[PDB]
């Protein structure tokens, strides 16, 4: 058990293998039963609505890819060359995940369309041969 | 400029009867008019409105028909309480006579 | 439950002007059903020729819409209330003449105790008493 | 066989009503100033809006039983409202006024108009009293029975002043459905309101929708594109008010050329009462000018649209306002933060068979009453210096008179009144729609 | 790509193909971080909780089928004769999905019903066999 | 049908077969569109947002065991003798679930984990076995 | 008094006190809050020693 | 005799529209709703 974020330094396997610490605390916090119209009351109102609408924006995310509740999941879309190129071994043992993400921000749009085109065709296509 | 013409002046008959009368219009109002009761002495007191509905207080003898220019009036099992004056209306405009319900 | 009380009648000559107000009470506070939202049309039965339609007022601006044969000698005033669900609305008839002799009725377009009648202005339940004005020499 | 197959996404909609939420542009307002409706809290706009065409999409729309306009009117109430809260309350200002017309360098238009009313004011120290003067219109004073006089609202209700610093300008707002929610645009150059409508496009926030409250002209608002468009609940109802929109500018001018000064009058322990203290120059009638030719052509090509409806053999007349309030009787409007009555009697005046400008004389009023709230009333602070306006009429709100049995002439009088038919004027292309993207359709698979 | 509800007058068939389009904007909008009490700052936060509780239900409705993640899901219950018998050329060459709603509006809540008790029922079934 | 939790007092098997019908009543109640702040909008406003973030809260939970919409949902960790072992014809013939959750209300925790650590375990399992 | 030509004076409630309460703010989940660890931290740049509260 | 003295016919000075002008206007209280000051003077 390394905590919340506890593998942030870490490898990217150590994170790959902790992923779940991270998922359990993205929905809940420490935040009685009550509604009350003071400041805090109203910003722990807010807090819970971002918190709620954030966590379902990225779970859509996640099913729209044909991968809701899987924390890893495989997909059929290949690397280009435009993205980044470096060996799987540096990636995989001397990477943190914030400088994956801080390698690669930009193009995250385009693998996400990618990912949405792929998995709607293949969803078409195992409708059709189910069919049969 | 809608002529309504209703007909006929005076329509008399007995308990029980059923009886219909007209008020014919001059071009296209649709199903915008409405059916009214002027008992003698008293203020006209609405019959059906919007051509077919019914108000909700009267019984449901009270049927009233029609679409286009020609609607139809019709008031089945004729009671002694009915006998008063009718007349539409069709917004601002209203028949120069009415029909007035009699006793046979 | 809005009820229309009327003036009383009243004997006029030839040339003058008579006044006949009309209280309503009853429409209620909530928008929609408050008296600031249905028209109080005023309506003529001349003993004979039957019903004639004079004109209407819109008692929130007090908007009014005056019959073709009568412009430039009937006005109409409202006294709007405070809780919006009363009122008074009157009609001046300032060119008097002896065809002018019948009994004016005023009327609001509210059938029923809990609909909003205000876009349906000619569903003519509430008439009043029925003020009898005789014109005569 | 067949087996039920369900699809997540699906085109489908249904009607159904929502909260709509504001977006406006970021440069649309200074950033410096407030505004009565507040666009500081508006979601900042995307600067590319996401229009979606759709074909063969036929949908039918009903501009007069839109939730649009009601959400829309509710709205603009709400802000006008909690923009009067932190203002102050000019209750103090209920007293005897001691008033007596201002005579110095006043033309013969403005002769009685202003009356310069001398009062006691209560100082930041309740036990002292304050003699103060100020410069009143005649329609904000009530003479009581030089001579004694009194707000016009002050047996009605209770006068809260507009705060000075919160500006009354129109700042377009884009009313944007939640996610789930889809707002339709009828594209069709030729719509009536009421019906399908061919040209069905999808919208993720509305237009500029600039909040201009105005009666008997529809001004600095949306035009038609192919025609002038007269759209009515009913036409052959006179009850209904009647909608035109122009499909070019009309220009009108306003100007107030009083150069009025604002003087502060300390009314309470940090409350402070912006009064017209002084006129610097001559007096002169606040009008607004409406060029001859271009109305005059706006209002063939209006009878030449209306005369559709009522017959090619109508003498269609136009006439002016009979009866009602001064927000009615008058084309109302708000310049520059003063509000402007003026009499549209020679802007319609005009029998239709089948350089020059027009003056039309305004009327100031500073308390006003604008949404005809029960015990609630607004006084706007003079304006310092000259006021003048460039606003495009863009619309009418007419009104035919009725019971013309054999007549062959039809009058169309001015009028206004609810502004919900004045924001309906806007609202009439969009409609809210509500996303059904759950369905269930035959397919011959089958689940393993 | 045809945009949101692109394929509203296309046929059932291209409407499949692109339900993705649809499928993406039915959570986040264009609706800074702080909660105001103004009219505005009100209704956007209604706006936010009512999108997040409408894509919820509609989430739920497919994952108790057992469909989640899932844009085209096939199920086991047959088409009773009661529901809508047409040609399935015809339902899938020569309609638009809002026709298609507007046909079989009112079998909505059976059909659901059925997939609810056919759902629970192979579950039930899977549970039991791979017991052994 | 025996409606929401008709269940209750029936034998564990009866209420594992109709799980459905309690499934359904978690997210929509009976709760216009327009948001006021009066006392009933105010606390409707709670009790929605309530409401959707317990969902949401129970929704991850089944998740991130790889059991995202399944009812029931079969996994890889044994029951250890410390936790409850009673008899399964016992538990399931002679038992209503509040008193098998008044039983092992202790333990709840430590199960959750385990689950989380053996699907997280066999989520990297099949990824290196799907990379051959 | 010297603010009455300027503000409203608004006395404060004898009952509500004044005295500072230590108040923890918390980040919404999502959301996480780094606390810099380091020693001799002025305020800008990196900080080697990242904990997460 | 049962309700003898439990309505009092009170008459009071009360602000108008116009601050300054005064306004004398009567008003009938319950007994239970006045209390005496020490005709009578009550609040
Ligand atoms: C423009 O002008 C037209 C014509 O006047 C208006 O259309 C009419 O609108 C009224 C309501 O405003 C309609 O009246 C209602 O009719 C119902 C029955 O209608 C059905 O059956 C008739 C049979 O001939 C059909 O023609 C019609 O299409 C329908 O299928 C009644 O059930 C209604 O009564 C109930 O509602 C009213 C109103 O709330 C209550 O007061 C009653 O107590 C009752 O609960 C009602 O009478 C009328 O039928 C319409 N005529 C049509 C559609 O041609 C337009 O509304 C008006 N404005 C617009 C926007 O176009
Ligand atoms: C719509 O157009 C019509 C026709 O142009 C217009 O009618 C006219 O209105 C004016 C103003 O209301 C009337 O003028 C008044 O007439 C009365 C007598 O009937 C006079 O006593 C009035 O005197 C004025 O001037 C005096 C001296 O300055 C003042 O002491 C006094 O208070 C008045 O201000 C004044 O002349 C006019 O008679 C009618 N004539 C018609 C019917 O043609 C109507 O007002 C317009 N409606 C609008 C503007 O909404
Ligand atoms: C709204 O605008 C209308 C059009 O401008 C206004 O109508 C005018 O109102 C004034 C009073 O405010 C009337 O004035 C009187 O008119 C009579 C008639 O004389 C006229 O003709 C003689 C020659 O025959 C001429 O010398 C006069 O100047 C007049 O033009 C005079 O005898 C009176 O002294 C006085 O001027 C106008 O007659 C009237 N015009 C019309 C076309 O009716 C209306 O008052 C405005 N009202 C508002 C602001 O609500
Ligand atoms: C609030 O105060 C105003 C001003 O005093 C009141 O307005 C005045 O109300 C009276 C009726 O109470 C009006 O009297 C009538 O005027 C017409 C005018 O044509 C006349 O024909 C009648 O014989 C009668 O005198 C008066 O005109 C009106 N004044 C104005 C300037 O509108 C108002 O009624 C008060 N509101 C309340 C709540 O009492
Ligand atoms: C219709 O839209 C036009 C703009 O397209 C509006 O005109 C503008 O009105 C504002 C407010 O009166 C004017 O702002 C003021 O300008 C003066 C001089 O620059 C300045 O001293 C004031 O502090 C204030 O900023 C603005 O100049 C004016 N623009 C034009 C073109 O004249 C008009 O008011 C709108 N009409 C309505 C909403 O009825
Ligand atoms: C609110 O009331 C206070 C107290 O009367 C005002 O403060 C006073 O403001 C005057 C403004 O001229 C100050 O006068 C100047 O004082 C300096 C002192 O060195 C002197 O050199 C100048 O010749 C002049 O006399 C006065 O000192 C000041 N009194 C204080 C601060 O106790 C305040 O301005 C008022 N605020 C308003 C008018 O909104
Ligand atoms: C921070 O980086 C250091 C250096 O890469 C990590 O330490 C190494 O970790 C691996 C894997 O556990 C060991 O095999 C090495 O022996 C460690 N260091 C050495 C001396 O080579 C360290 O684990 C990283 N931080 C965290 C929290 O994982
Ligand atoms: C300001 O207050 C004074 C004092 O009340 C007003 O002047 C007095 O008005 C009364 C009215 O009955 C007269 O009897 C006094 O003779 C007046 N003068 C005094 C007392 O010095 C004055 O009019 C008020 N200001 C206004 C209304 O302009
Ligand atoms: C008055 O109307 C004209 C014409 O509609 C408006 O001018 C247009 O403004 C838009 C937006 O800036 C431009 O895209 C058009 O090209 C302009 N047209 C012309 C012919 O100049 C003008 O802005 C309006 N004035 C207002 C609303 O105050
Ligand atoms: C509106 O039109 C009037 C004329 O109908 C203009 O009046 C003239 O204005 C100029 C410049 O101020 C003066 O020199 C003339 O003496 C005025 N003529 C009259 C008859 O008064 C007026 O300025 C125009 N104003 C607007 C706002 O367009
Ligand atoms: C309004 O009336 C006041 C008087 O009540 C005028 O003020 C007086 O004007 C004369 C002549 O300029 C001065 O001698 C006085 O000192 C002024 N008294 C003051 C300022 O209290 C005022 O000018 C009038 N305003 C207008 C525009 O007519
Ligand atoms: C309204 O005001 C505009 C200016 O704001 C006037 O427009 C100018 O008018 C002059 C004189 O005809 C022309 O030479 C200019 O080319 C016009 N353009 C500008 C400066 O906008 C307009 O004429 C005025 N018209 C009315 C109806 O008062
Ligand atoms: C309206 O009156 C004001 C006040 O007199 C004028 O503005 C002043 O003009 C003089 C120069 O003539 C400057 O010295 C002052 O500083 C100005 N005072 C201000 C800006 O408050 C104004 O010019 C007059 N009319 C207009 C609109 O020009
Ligand atoms: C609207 O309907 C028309 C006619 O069905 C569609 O046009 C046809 O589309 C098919 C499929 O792409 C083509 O094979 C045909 O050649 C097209 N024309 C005809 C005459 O059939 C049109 O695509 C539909 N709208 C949308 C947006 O898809
Ligand atoms: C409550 O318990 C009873 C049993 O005590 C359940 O009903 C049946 O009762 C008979 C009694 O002879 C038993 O033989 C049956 O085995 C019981 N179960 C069934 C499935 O028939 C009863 O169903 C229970 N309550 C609920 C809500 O199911
Ligand atoms: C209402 O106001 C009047 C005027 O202030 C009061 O009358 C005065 O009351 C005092 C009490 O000490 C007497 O000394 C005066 O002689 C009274 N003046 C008169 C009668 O004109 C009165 O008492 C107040 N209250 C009521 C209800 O009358
Ligand atoms: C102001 O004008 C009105 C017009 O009716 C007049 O009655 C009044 O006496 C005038 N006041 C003064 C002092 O000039
Ligand atoms: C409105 O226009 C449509 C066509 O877009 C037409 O079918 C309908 O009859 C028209 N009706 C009215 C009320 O103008
Ligand atoms: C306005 O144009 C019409 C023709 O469209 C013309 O008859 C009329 O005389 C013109 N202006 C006026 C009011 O004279
Ligand atoms: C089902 O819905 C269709 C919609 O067009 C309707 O025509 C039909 O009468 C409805 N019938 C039943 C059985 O609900
Ligand atoms: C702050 O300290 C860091 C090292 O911790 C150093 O890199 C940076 O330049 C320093 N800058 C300032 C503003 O003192």
């Amino acid at each position: 058990f390394l905590g919340f974020l506890g593998a942030a330094g870490s490898t990217m396997g150590a994170a790959s293998m902790t992923l779940t610490v991270q998922a359990r605390n993205l929905l809940s916090g420490i935040v009685q039963h009550l509604l009350k119209l003071t400041v805090w009351g109203i910003k722990q109102l807010q807090a819970r609505v971002l918190a709620v609408e954030r966590y379902l924006r990225d779970q859509q995310l996640l099913g729209i890819w044909g991968c809701s509740g899987k924390l890893i999941c495989c997909t059929n879309v290949p690397w280009n060359s435009s993205w980044s190129n470096r060996n799987l071994s540096e990636i995989w043992d001397n990477m943190t995940w914030l400088q994956w993400d801080k390698e690669i921000s930009n193009y995250t749009q385009i693998i996400y369309g990618l990912l949405e085109e792929s998995q709607n065709q293949q969803e078409k296509n195992e409708q059709d041969l189910l069919a049969l | 400029g809608v002529h309504l013409t209703q007909s006929p002046a005076s329509l008399s008959a007995s308990v029980g009867d059923r009886v219909t009368f007209t008020c014919q219009a001059s071009q296209d109002i649709t199903n915008a008019i409405n059916w009214y009761q002027l008992r003698p002495g008293k203020t006209p007191k609405l019959m059906i409105h919007d051509g077919s509905t019914l108000r909700r207080g009267v019984p449901s003898r009270f049927a009233g028909s029609g679409f286009g220019t020609k609607f139809t009036f019709t008031i089945d099992n004729l009671q002694p309480e009915d006998l008063a004056t009718y007349f539409c209306q069709h917004y601002e405009f209203f028949p120069p006579v009415g029909t007035q319900v009699e006793l046979n | 439950h809005v009820q229309l009380w009327q003036s009383g009648a009243e004997v006029k000559k030839p040339g003058a002007s008579v006044k006949i107000s009309c209280s309503a009470w009853g429409f209620g506070t909530t928008s929609g059903y408050s008296f600031r939202d249905y028209r109080v049309h005023w309506v003529r039965h001349i003993a004979g020729q039957g019903f004639q339609w004079m004109g209407h007022m819109q008692p929130r601006y007090g908007a009014v819409n005056y019959a073709r044969q009568f412009q430039g000698r009937i006005t109409m005033t409202r006294e709007v209330s405070f809780d919006a669900s009363g009122g008074t609305a009157y009609m001046e008839l300032r060119s008097l003449r002896s065809d002018d002799t019948a009994v004016y009725y005023c009327v609001t377009h509210k059938l029923y105790d809990g609909e909003d009648a205000s876009d349906l202005t000619w569903r003519l339940d509430p008439w009043g008493q029925g003020t009898r004005v005789i014109v005569s020499s | 066989n067949l087996w039920v197959t369900v699809y997540y996404g699906v085109p489908v909609w249904k009607d159904a009503e929502t909260t709509l939420f504001c977006a406006s542009d970021a440069k649309a307002y200074e950033t410096e100033k407030h505004n009565v409706w507040a666009t500081h809290a508006c979601v900042p706009t995307d600067p590319n809006p996401q229009e979606i065409h759709l074909e063969n999409v036929t949908e039918e729309f009903n501009m007069w039983k839109n939730n649009m306009v009601e959400q829309m009117h509710t709205d603009i109430i709400s802000l006008w409202d909690q923009s009067l809260k932190p203002c102050v309350k000019l209750t103090p200002l209920c007293v005897t006024l001691q008033c007596t017309n201002v005579t110095n360098n006043i033309t013969d238009d403005m002769r009685g108009e202003l009356k310069n009313c001398s009062f006691n004011m209560t100082t930041e120290l309740r036990d002292k009293k304050q003699k103060v003067y100020s410069l009143f219109y005649r329609l904000d004073v009530v003479q009581i029975n030089n001579k004694e006089y009194r707000l016009i609202n002050c047996n009605t209700s209770a006068i809260t002043q507009a705060c000075p610093k919160v500006s009354f300008e129109p700042i377009p707002i884009h009313y944007c459905a939640p996610a789930g929610f889809a707002i339709l645009k009828c594209k069709d150059k030729k719509f009536n309101g009421t019906g399908p409508c061919p040209s069905v496009s999808t919208v993720q926030c509305t237009h500029g929708i600039k909040p201009v409250v105005s009666t008997q002209l529809l001004l600095n608002g949306s035009l038609a594109e192919e025609e002038v468009m007269i759209r009515s609940e009913n036409i052959t109802n006179n009850a209904k008010n009647i909608l035109v929109q122009f499909n070019t500018p009309v220009q009108i001018n306003c100007t107030r050329p009083n150069n009025n000064t604002r003087k502060s009058i300390r009314i309470g322990p940090g409350q402070a009462f912006y009064a017209t203290g002084d006129i610097i120059g001559d007096i002169r009638q606040a009008h607004c000018n409406v060029s001859k030719a271009t109305w005059n052509e706006t209002l063939g090509k209006v009878v030449k649209q209306l005369r559709k409806h009522f017959g090619n053999n109508t003498i269609i007349r136009f006439a002016n306002s009979s009866g009602g309030d001064l927000e009615v009787t008058t084309h109302s409007f708000n310049c520059g933060g003063e509000f402007f009555y003026c009499n549209t009697s020679g802007l319609f005046n005009s029998t239709w068979i089948s350089n020059d400008s027009i003056t039309l004389p305004c009327r100031i009023k500073q308390i006003i009453n604008m949404w005809q709230r029960i015990g609630q009333a607004m006084y706007a602070p003079p304006i310092q210096g000259v006021i003048r306006c460039v606003s495009n009429i863009t619309g009418l709100i007419l009104t035919r008179d009725g019971g013309s049995t054999n007549s062959t002439t039809e009058t169309f009088r001015p009028g206004g009144g609810d502004m919900r038919d004045n924001w309906r004027s806007e609202l009439y292309k969009y409609k809210v729609v509500k996303i059904e993207p759950l369905g269930v359709a035959p397919t011959r698979c089958k689940r393993r």
